[PDB]
C-alpha cells in the first residue's frame, strides 16, 4: 500500500509554504525543505505532468505563484499521480473558497493542513475526490 | 400466597413481553408497545432507565444470556428485530427479521443466532454476526 | 461551577454521576480515563468531571485539580479494608495548592448496604474534623437510589 | 509565520476550565502551522499542550474535532501521558459523519497500541 511518496505545494522558489510528508523520509525542516527545493527546480518552468526526479515520477502543476506536487512511484505514469495532483488542486480550491495561489493558502491555513490529510494518508492514496475531501474538512 | 409485593407503573402501553436479566435477577426488562423497552429494578416502582429499542413497539424483550452478556433485543412490526447492547446504549445492529411484522425475537444462548417469528408463519434463524 | 468527583475504584463515582445526568442508574465499566458531564440544579449549571479510581489513573488526577471549585469524594462505605487507604489519598489531596480554597464534599457512599459505615463513622476515620482551612461536608449516599445526592448539589452550591 | 513557544504555551488553558471551541480550533491550527511552516516543538510546553487537548474531546464540533485528529497525532510522539485521548477518539469515531469517523479511526490507531487494540475493533468492524 503505497503510490503518492510526498505533497507539496510550493510558492515559485521551492520554499515550504506547505508540504506534508507521506515519507518518513522527510520530517526535519531542513531536509523538508532542500526536498521542496530540489523538486520544485527540475519541475519548474518547464509544466507537464510527468518529470523525473530523484528516480520517482513527479507531477506537478502550476498555477499564479505556486507549482503543486504529487510525487509518487515511476513505474507508475502521470495519470494516476495526476489523478491525487488534479484532487489536491481541486479540493483545496473548493474548500478554501478561492483557488490555490500562495494567499489562499495563507488565507486559511486550516483548511489546507486538513485538506490534504484526507488526499494521502501515509503514502496511501486516502482520497482523491475533491468533493468528498471538501465535505469531509471543515473549515 | 401470591400477595403483592411491588408494583411496576412505568410503561404508558400495553406491556407485552417480560423477561428477567440473567446477571442481576433483581432486574428485567419489559417490552411494551410504547417503542421502548425498560429496565426496571424491584427495588424501584419506576423504571430505572429506558431503552428506545424500537421503532413501532416493542413486542419482546429478551436478555442474550450469561455472565458478561449485557443485552436487549427488541422486536417490533415495523417487520424488524433490533440488537442492542445495554452496557453501551448504541443499537448494535437491525435484523431484517421478517418480511411481515415481527411478532417476537429472541437469542438462542449457545449458538450465535437470533430466533424471530412472524405472523407470516414464517420463523428465521440470523447469524448473530 | 466546576466539580472534580475521584475516589478509589468502586466508590461509585460513575453511577453518581450518571444518576445525576440521566436519572438512570446504568451498568457502569471501571473508568480508565474520566467521564465529563454538566447536570442542572437550581439555576446552577455543575461540570463534574469524574475521575478513575484505579491505580494507573489515580496517578493522573492532578492534571485535574486546576480551575476546581469543588471536590466530591466518593467513598464505599462497605469497604473497610479500603477505608484507610482512602483516607491517606485524600490527606495529601487536602495538601495540594491548586485544590486550596475548593470546597470538600465527601460522600459515603452504598449506604444501602447492611453493613455499610455510617457517616459518623466515615468522618473519624478519614479526618474530617481536622479540616479547617476550608469548607467540608458529609453526606450519606445512595447513588442507585438517589438518596443524598441532590443534599449533596445543595451543599456545594452555598460555597 | 509563528512562535512554537507561545501557541505550545497557550494551549495549557485547556487543561483547566476553559474548553472555548473556538479558541483552541485556532491554537490547534497555530501548531499545525508550526509543523508545516517548518519548526520543531518544544517537548515540556508540548507534553503540556497535549495533556489539556483531551478536555477539548467533549466539545464535539467537525472542525475542532478535525484539528484534534492531526494535532494528536503529530504531537504523539512528543507527548506523555497520552492513552486518555482514546475513549475521546472511540466517542467519536462511532459518531456518524465521514469528518468523525474517518479522520477519528487514523488518529486514535496511530496512537492506538496492543493493549488499546481491542477497544478499537468494533468500531474498526462497523
Amino acid at each position: 500500500l503505497y503510490t503518492v511518496k510526498a505533497i507539496l505545494i510550493l510558492d515559485n522558489d521551492g520554499d515550504r509554504l506547505f508540504a506534508k510528508y507521506y515519507d518518513d523520509t522527510y520530517p526535519s525542516v531542513k531536509e523538508q525543505k532542500a526536498f521542496e527545493k530540489n523538486i520544485f527546480n527540475k519541475t519548474h518552468r518547464t509544466d507537464s505532468e510527468i518529470a523525473l526526479l530523484e528516480g520517482l515520477t513527479v507531477v506537478y502543476k502550476s498555477s499564479i505563484d505556486l507549482y503543486f506536487y504529487v510525487i509518487g512511484s515511476s513505474y507508475e505514469n502521470e495519470l494516476m499521480l495526476m489523478a491525487v495532483l488534479n484532487c489536491l488542486f481541486d479540493s483545496l480550491s473548493q474548500m478554501l473558497r478561492k483557488n490555490v495561489e500562495k494567499r489562499a493558502l495563507l488565507e486559511n491555513m486550516e483548511g489546507l493542513f486538513l485538506a490534504v490529510d484526507e488526499i494521502v494518508d501515509g503514502g496511501v492514496i486516502l482520497e482523491s475526490d475533491p468533493q468528498q475531501v471538501v465535505h469531509r474538512v471543515a473549515l | 400466597k401470591w400477595s403483592c409485593s411491588q408494583v411496576f407503573e412505568g410503561h404508558t402501553h400495553y406491556v407485552m413481553q417480560i423477561v428477567i436479566n440473567p446477571k442481576d435477577n433483581n432486574q428485567f426488562a419489559s417490552a411494551s408497545l410504547d417503542r421502548t423497552i425498560k429496565v426496571w429494578q424491584l427495588g424501584s416502582s419506576s423504571p430505572n432507565f429506558t431503552l428506545e429499542g424500537h421503532e413501532k413497539g416493542v413486542n419482546c424483550i429478551d436478555y442474550y444470556s450469561g455472565g458478561d452478556k449485557p443485552y436487549l433485543i427488541s422486536g417490533a412490526d415495523d417487520r424488524l428485530v433490533k440488537i442492542w447492547d445495554y452496557q453501551n446504549k448504541t443499537c448494535v445492529q437491525t435484523l431484517e427479521g421478517h418480511a411481515q411484522n415481527v411478532s417476537c425475537a429472541s437469542f438462542h444462548p449457545e449458538l450465535p443466532i437470533i430466533i424471530t417469528g412472524s405472523e407470516d408463519g414464517t420463523v428465521r434463524i440470523w447469524h448473530s454476526s | 461551577m466546576r466539580i472534580l468527583m475521584v475516589g478509589l475504584d468502586g466508590a461509585g463515582k460513575t453511577t453518581v454521576l450518571y444518576k445525576l445526568k440521566l436519572g438512570e442508574v446504568i451498568t457502569t465499566i471501571p473508568t480508565i480515563g474520566f467521564n465529563v458531564e454538566t447536570v442542572q440544579y437550581k439555576n446552577i449549571s455543575f461540570t463534574v468531571w469524574d475521575v478513575g479510581g484505579q491505580d494507573r489513573i489515580r496517578s493522573l488526577w492532578r492534571h485535574y485539580y486546576r480551575n476546581t471549585e469543588g471536590v466530591i469524594f466518593v467513598v464505599d462505605s462497605n469497604d473497610r479494608s479500603r477505608i484507610g487507604e482512602a483516607r491517606e489519598v485524600m490527606q495529601r489531596m487536602l495538601n495540594e495548592d491548586e485544590l486550596r480554597n475548593a470546597a470538600w464534599l465527601v460522600f459515603a457512599n452504598k449506604q444501602d448496604l447492611p453493613e455499610a459505615m455510617s457517616a459518623a463513622e466515615i468522618t473519624e476515620k478519614l479526618g474530617l474534623h481536622s479540616i479547617r482551612n476550608r469548607p467540608w461536608f458529609i453526606q450519606a449516599t445512595c447513588a442507585t437510589s438517589g438518596e443524598g445526592l441532590y443534599e449533596g448539589l445543595e451543599w456545594l452550591s452555598n460555597s | 509565520h509563528l512562535e512554537k513557544s507561545a501557541v505550545l504555551q497557550e494551549a495549557r488553558v485547556f487543561n483547566e476550565t476553559p474548553i472555548n471551541p473556538r479558541k483552541c480550533a485556532h491554537i490547534l491550527t497555530k501548531i499545525l502551522y508550526l509543523i508545516n511552516q517548518g519548526e520543531h516543538l518544544g517537548t515540556t510546553e508540548a507534553t503540556e499542550a497535549f495533556f489539556a487537548m483531551t478536555k477539548l474531546f467533549q466539545s464535539n464540533d467537525p472542525t475542532l474535532r478535525r484539528m484534534c485528529y492531526l494535532t494528536i497525532k503529530e504531537m504523539s510522539c512528543i507527548a506523555e501521558d497520552v492513552i486518555i485521548v482514546t475513549s475521546s477518539l472511540t466517542k467519536d469515531m462511532t459518531g456518524k459523519e465521514d469528518n468523525y469517523r474517518g479522520p477519528a479511526v487514523r488518529a486514535l490507531c496511530q496512537i492506538t497500541d496492543s493493549t488499546m487494540l481491542q477497544a478499537v475493533e468494533r468500531y474498526m468492524k462497523q
